[PDB]
């Protein structure tokens, strides 16, 4: 169980790093799919089967429309990759790299300072998540439905051609 | 127990043999059979005449509005996935919450249908007259 | 009793077809010959035609595709619309001058192995159309394996030419792999159907009178 | 679309499926070339020959 | 006795296909009428320019042999005139316009075909539509391309 | 290695391997049976010359595909071009890896089940998308866009069609689902769920009438025109494995799976799966292909509210009898 979690975590880290430092949009989307598959594998190793199930179910459709928009605008041959290459320079990425590194080491210092007892890996079924979702957490569900409705209304209002 | 590790091993062997079989038939297809040489072999197929431009042009999909609605409706679907597995223990009150949820869902769907969204077909292709 | 063809588009040869043919002997090994027989059987018993049509001969070809003739029984019905997925180009129609580059392009876009059946008098020689805008035979610029006389040949004649193509494939030699062995294509110099059927054709004495049915 | 149109379309698809199933329960119409010989009419225009007189000499 | 089906004023793909179905039914009616009533006469005219003459008279009469000999070799001599025939083809209206110079060959043969006009009409009726509508329009026009290019 | 637990593990591994080989062989023989069944539907025979009854036609097809040259175009992105047939072959295989064919014969007894099938469908669309984009052809790009529009059409209600079955069974496991149909099959209470899942499952495999990405009449064979050799065969074999997977899943979800009165359970499962396979072929032979905008409008305006109302009515009926 440790092996699957650690291999999926390493794959997720590598695929995210390849995502943020790539010029090809379709290859970046493929590595993003790989990273989210690895994230769902991490979820499955921790016993949260529903979390990994929703990570593959709803993000396969999310990156699908990302592919649709990439085909819609970004694909132009080598010109788009060449234009994306000029925006990335050694100073340009070395600027915020040390900021991300110092933030990461501060958060790691924070993480290591807490007590630990180990994750037992006991599976949590979708039945318990459904009971808690429609039980103690009513208003989260209802106002999340209203939030998604609001986002849908915003998408309709902005995304019209004419 | 023993059944769980047996099932895990069976699933892992299923994955490994499936991927290895796909790779093996890909390798066998690539290695067997002589190659062909032609002047226009490495040209995209466009019914026998050279292309105008290339196939890497940007193509305006008309259903992008439906796509960014599809993501939202997929998330509503995941909420109903979570509800539907625990209907009996949720009780009638949980049925009331899900009824309100689904009523808001159809209200948004009727709103999308009526305002002209989910309708991207051209005027010549609307089958009028 | 074999002919060897090697192709080279990039070599110094301007006129189509870009290939060289000589007359050689049969190269055929206690297992390589049997494996070559097995792949020849698999290729001859599964031929996928190209959905390429020019004229009326293609209409008779797709008449052969339908239920009253059932060329699917020979495994030759799949009818791919892509040249890459097709194994047989049936030039079924007139080889027009404006479409000869199109025919050459579609022949270039097919992949090894490839076979050519010219259907009808137009595809064979230009037929009745000895005119300014018709190529006098598609074999002017592509190599043709099987010829079908007719205008149009009836669908059973198309299946007869398909069986002749199967008999030609079943005794030819081709490179098994593209990394080991000779890459030239060896095709048999078979006896013609005219001299084969001359014994049974000359001995015909009486036929039914045209007033009957 | 109208609900009546949807019901009519569903019944139409069901009816088409039923008729193709009854086609599966029907008789085959194939003439089995080359196992059975192709029937050709007496005045069918195929291969050209040169014929002889009843005396046995060539008629051309 | 046969009917001519007409539409309602809109030339859809469906309307053209159903009109051709009704034309098929009317052709079946014509075939039934002609099967039930076929005359008992000659299959060739008695004109001297009937090409070729009847075969048995050719095989046993010298006048008929001469007419056959000069009609299949040099060709029938049709006197110098212009002729035109317009018929209802399977895909529309087919017309032949023949100019004879008084010789045994046509001086001018003009063939009018309907598929030429339909393919010229194609951009004005499918502009602004999708490609699927174009596929259905191509399937519902009843054209062949020998008809168009001749 | 002499222990009951290790030989039980070996037996379970062997059963999973047997299931995998049988379903792959059944996909290839299902291609052959599609040819024969289309012949049967269209008053003809199909291939009946290669061996007895044409039984060796599939072997000749495999030999031809293996010895047809496999090429990668210079204008294509090679990695994605090789990757797409692998996904098309393997995604619905992994979807089939949860189908219970018999009591004691299942590869994975997952607690997610139909969730895993939804994951594999959402991963299977990317094969057609990658094949359409990577080949760098115009017809392929149009086919990929049509496939994306089709996924927009079907994936909204693909899971909500089966949420009624999940609600009736009270769990996500296929074993619980086939055990919940001990008294009556699920086609009778979940009939709107049945027809909506039939529509969505035919749309999953891109089978007719939902063959928008590869419509030969429209896009001249569509997205996989550059594919040939064993990649083209991978696409077709993966499609046929998808047909088998969707048929078996529908049998387990709406027709009890292996439950039957007199025959052995595998016999009933195979009979119902072959029934739905020949129904796939009957659907392909029978009805024409609609326009994909009409398909999207039908999937959004009709099928999705139908699944929502079906889930609401199913919940009301379940809580009424509880
Ligand atoms: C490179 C290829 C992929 C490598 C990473 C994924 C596979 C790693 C090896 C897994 C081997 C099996 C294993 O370790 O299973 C442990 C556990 C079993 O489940 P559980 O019930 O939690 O365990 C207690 C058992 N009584 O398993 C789990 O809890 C979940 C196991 C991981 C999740 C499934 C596989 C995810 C694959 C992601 C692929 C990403 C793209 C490549
Ligand atoms: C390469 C892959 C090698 C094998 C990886 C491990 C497979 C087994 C596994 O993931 O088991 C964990 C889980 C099953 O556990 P379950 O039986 O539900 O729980 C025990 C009962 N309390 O099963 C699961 O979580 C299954 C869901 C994840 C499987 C991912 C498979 C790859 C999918 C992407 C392919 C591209
Ligand atoms: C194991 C899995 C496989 C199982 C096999 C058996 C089941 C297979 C199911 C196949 C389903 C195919 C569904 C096809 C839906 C097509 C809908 C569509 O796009 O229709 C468009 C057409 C015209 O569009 P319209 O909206 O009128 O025009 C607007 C333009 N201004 O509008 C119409 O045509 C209107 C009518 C639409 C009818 C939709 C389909 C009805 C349900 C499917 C057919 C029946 C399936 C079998 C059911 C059980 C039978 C015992
Ligand atoms: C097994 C159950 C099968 C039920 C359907 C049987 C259909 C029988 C039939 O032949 O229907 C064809 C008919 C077509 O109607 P039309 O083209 O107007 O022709 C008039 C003369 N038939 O069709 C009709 O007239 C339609 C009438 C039948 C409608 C049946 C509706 C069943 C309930 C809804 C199921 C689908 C829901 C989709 C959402
Ligand atoms: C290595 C495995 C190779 C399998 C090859 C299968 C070829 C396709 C057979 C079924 C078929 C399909 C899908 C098909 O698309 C088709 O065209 C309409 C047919 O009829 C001509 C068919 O018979
Ligand atoms: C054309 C405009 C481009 C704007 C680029 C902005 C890039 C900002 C990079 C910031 C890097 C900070 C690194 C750490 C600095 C020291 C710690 C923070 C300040 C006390
Ligand atoms: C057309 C049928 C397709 C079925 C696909 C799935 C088959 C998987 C392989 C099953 C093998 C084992 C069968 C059950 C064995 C135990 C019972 C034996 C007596 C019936
Ligand atoms: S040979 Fe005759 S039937 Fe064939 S294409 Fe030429 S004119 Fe048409």
């Amino acid at each position: 169980m440790e092996f699957a979690f650690y291999i999926c975590g390493l794959i997720a880290i590598l695929a995210t790093l390849r995502v943020i430092t790539h010029t090809n949009p379709v290859h970046a989307l493929l590595y993003l799919i790989i990273s989210l598959l690895a994230i769902s594998g991490v979820f499955f190793s921790l016993g949260a089967y529903f979390a990994g199930a929703l990570e593959i179910i709803v993000y396969a459709g999310a990156i699908m429309v990302l592919f649709v928009f990439v085909v819609m605008m970004l694909n132009l041959g080598g010109s788009e990759i060449e234009q994306e290459r000029q925006w990335l320079k050694p100073q340009v990425w070395i600027g915020p790299a040390i900021l991300s590194a110092i933030m990461l080491v501060v958060i790691v210092y924070a993480i290591l300072g807490v007590n630990d007892q180990g994750i037992d890996g006991t599976p949590i079924s979708a039945k318990a998540v459904g009971i808690t979702l429609f039980g103690p957490y009513v208003l989260a569900v209802e106002l999340a439905s209203m939030l998604l409705l609001a986002g849908l209304v915003v998408a309709f209002h902005v995304g019209r051609e004419e | 127990s023993t059944e769980v590790i047996a099932h895990h091993w069976a699933f892992a062997i299923f994955l490994i043999v499936a991927i290895g079989l796909c790779c093996l038939m890909l390798v066998g297809g690539w290695f067997l059979g002589g190659r062909a040489r032609a002047r226009s072999k490495n040209v995209p197929f466009e019914s026998g005449i050279d292309s105008v431009g290339s196939a890497r042009l940007r193509l305006s999909a008309k259903f992008y509005l439906v796509a960014m609605f599809f993501v939202i409706f997929d998330v509503e679907a995941l909420y109903l996935f979570a509800w539907s597995t625990s209907i009996r223990e949720s009780g009638w009150v949980g049925f009331v919450e899900a009824a309100i949820f689904i009523f808001v869902l159809l209200a948004g769907l009727v709103y999308l249908v009526r305002i002209g969204a989910l309708d991207w077909t051209p005027a010549r292709s609307r089958r009028e007259r | 009793d074999y002919t060897l063809t090697r192709i080279d588009p990039n070599g110094e040869n301007d006129r189509y077809p870009l290939q060289k043919q000589e007359i050689v002997t049969d190269p055929l090994n206690v297992f390589m010959g049997k494996l070559n027989d097995m792949v020849n059987w698999g290729r001859k018993n599964s031929i996928w035609p190209y959905n390429f049509g020019l004229s009326c001969c293609y209409v008779e070809m797709v008449t052969s595709f339908t239920a009253v003739h059932d060329v699917a029984r020979f495994g030759a019905e799949v009818l791919r619309a892509s040249p890459r997925q097709a194994d047989l180009m049936v030039v079924a129609g007139t080889c027009f001058t404006k479409m000869a580059p199109v025919i050459q392009r579609l022949y270039d876009q097919m992949l090894e192995p490839k076979w050519v059946i010219s259907m009808g008098a137009c595809a064979n020689s230009g037929g009745m159309y000895d005119i300014y805008s018709v190529v006098q035979g598609v074999d002017k610029f592509i190599p043709v394996d099987v010829y079908i006389p007719g205008c149009p040949p009836r669908p059973e004649a198309y299946m007869q030419a398909l069986m002749l193509l199967q008999e030609s494939i079943g005794k030819e030699r081709r490179p098994l792999s593209w990394v080991v062995g000779d890459q030239g294509v060896y095709r048999a110099n078979m006896q013609s159907e005219r001299e084969r059927k001359r014994g049974e054709r000359i001995a015909v004495t009486n036929l039914r009178t045209p007033d009957e049915i | 679309m109208t609900l009546k149109e949807l019901l009519v379309g569903f019944g139409t698809q069901v009816r088409s499926i039923w008729m193709i199933g009854l086609h599966a329960f029907a008789k085959r119409e194939t003439r089995m070339y080359p196992e059975e010989p192709v029937y050709l009419p007496p005045r069918y225009r195929g291969r050209i020959v040169l014929t002889r007189d009843p005396d046995g000499e060539e008629r051309c | 006795d046969f009917e001519i089906p007409v539409g309602g004023g809109v030339s859809d793909c469906y309307t053209r296909v159903m009109l051709k179905v009704e034309e098929l039914r009317q052709s079946l009616r014509i075939l039934e009428q002609c099967l039930n009533n076929m005359p008992e006469g000659p299959f060739k005219a008695d004109h001297p320019l009937t090409t070729p003459p009847p075969k048995e008279r050719t095989l046993q009469h010298i006048e008929t042999l001469i007419t056959h000999f000069l009609q299949v070799s040099w060709g029938p001599v049709m006197p110098a005139n212009e002729s035109f025939q317009m018929i209802e083809a399977t895909k529309g209206i087919n017309s032949y316009y023949l100019t004879s110079d008084g010789s045994t060959m046509s001086y001018r043969t003009r063939i009018r075909t309907p598929s030429y006009a339909h393919l010229q009409q194609i951009p004005a009726a499918i502009r602004g539509s999708l490609v699927s509508d174009l596929i259905v329009y191509l399937g519902s026009i009843d054209f062949v391309m020998s008809d168009v290019d001749r | 290695w002499i222990s009951p637990e290790l030989i039980e593990i070996l037996l379970t591994i062997l059963k999973a391997v047997v299931i995998l080989l049988v379903v792959v062989t059944c996909g290839a023989f299902m291609s052959f049976g599609e040819r024969r069944l289309l012949g049967l539907f269209q008053n003809r025979y199909g291939p009946n010359r290669v061996g007895w009854g044409g039984s060796l036609q599939l072997v000749a097809d495999m030999i031809k595909m293996f010895f047809k040259e496999d090429w990668i175009p210079k204008f294509s992105d090679r990695v994605i071009f090789t990757l797409a047939p692998m996904i098309a072959f393997t995604s619905l295989l992994l979807a089939f890896a949860i189908v219970p064919v018999s009591p004691g014969w299942v590869v994975a007894d997952l607690n997610i089940g139909i969730l895993f099938f939804l994951m594999m469908a959402g991963l299977a669309v990317y094969a057609v998308l990658f094949a359409g984009w990577s080949s760098n052809n115009k017809y392929s790009l149009l086919g990929a866009m049509r496939a994306s529009a089709q996924t927009l059409s079907y994936e909204v209600f693909l899971g909500l069609s089966l949420m009624g079955v999940v609600a009736q069974a009270g769990s996500f496991n296929m074993t619980d689902i086939v055990n919940s149909q001990a008294h009556v099959w699920n086609v009778i209470p979940q009939f709107f769920g049945f027809i909506t899942f039939a529509i969505a499952g035919v749309a999953v495999c891109h089978r007719h009438p939902f063959d928008q990405p590869e419509a030969e009449q429209e896009l001249a064979d569509g997205y996989h025109i550059e594919y040939s050799g064993m990649k083209f065969g991978l696409f077709f074999v993966g499609e046929y494995i998808g047909i088998v997977t969707i048929s078996a899943l529908m049998v387990t979800l709406f027709f009890g799976g292996w439950q039957g009165p007199l025959l052995p359970p595998f016999i009933w499962f195979a009979l119902k799966t072959a029934f739905f396979m020949m129904m796939f072929i009957l659907i392909r032979a029978s009805l024409p292909r609609p326009r994909y905008d009409q398909v999207m409008s039908f999937g959004w305006k009709i099928c999705l509210p139908l699944t929502l109302i079906n889930l609401l009515v199913t919940a009301a009926v379940i809580l009424w009898q509880a």
